[PDB]
């Protein structure tokens, strides 16, 4: 999809307006199946560990999220076509240079590729970024051909701050989801009962993320 | 109030993050 328009006619005001912007059939098809074939790789392959948590406590990770999860750069061999997902969201991202918000975004993270393995896994409520990390939209991607939420569950629960309806995400094959990372969008993963795979890159703001560097280089 | 940075999901605080 050309990326100017999407971009700067759908995805800034959606982002604007709600702070939540789904992109259904985002890559096609073709490119979505070879996606959901490399990241079955990386499963098989033994490459998933634990999902981690910010400030890690008392508590077992697990006890919080129940995914597994990898960190991919792009370049991997084997990973090219999550690389070209991720070089079309950073395409987006740069089209909307200066409109989302009064975010100015420099970076990202590395693509968490990432599976909850049924069995009733979810993660609990919870915000991004809670304290100024840095990051400040959330995108994923999804890649589960044939999910069927209503007996296999998965559902990303989006409460947006102020709404009259909390949003119902479902892990739809080929499907990109934009949300503002910050406290204003508290969210769960329901219980999954078939494997669910998503991958998340975060954006970055330059100058919060210039503050949280800051803070973890001086302790 | 809870630490919401017991719940939040990591990311790596060193190294670089990736320049668009």
């Amino acid at each position: 999809l050309p990326a100017l328009k999407l971009a700067l006619e759908y995805i800034v005001p959606c982002m604007n307006k709600h702070g939540i912007c789904v992109v259904d059939d985002f890559l096609g098809k073709e490119t979505g199946q070879q996606i959901g074939d490399e990241v079955r790789a990386l499963h098989d392959t033994g490459k998933f560990t634990d999902g981690q948590l910010v400030s890690q406590k008392s508590d077992s990770s697990k006890d919080i999220r129940g995914d597994k999860i990898t960190w991919i750069e792009g370049k991997e061999p084997g990973c090219e076509t999550i690389g070209l997902l991720m070089s079309s969201m950073d395409d987006l991202i740069r089209h909307c240079n200066g409109k989302l918000g009064s975010y100015k975004i420099n970076g990202r993270t590395k693509a968490m590729v990432a599976c909850y393995p049924g069995n009733g896994t979810g993660y609990v409520r919870h915000v991004d970024n809670p304290n100024g990390d840095g990051r400040c939209v959330t995108c994923i991607y999804y890649l589960n051909k044939d999910w069927d939420a209503k007996v296999s569950g998965g559902i990303l629960r989006i409460f947006p701050e102020g709404k009259a309806q909390f949003a119902d995400i479902e892990p739809k094959f080929d499907r990109l989801l934009f949300f503002w990372s910050d406290r204003r969008n508290p969210h769960e993963v329901q219980p999954a009962y078939a494997t669910r795979y998503a991958i998340t890159v975060w954006y970055f703001d330059a100058d919060e993320r210039a503050r949280a560097k800051v803070k973890y280089l001086t302790g | 109030e809870l630490d919401l940075e017991t719940l939040a999901p990591y990311i790596p605080m060193d190294g670089e993050d990736f320049q668009l």
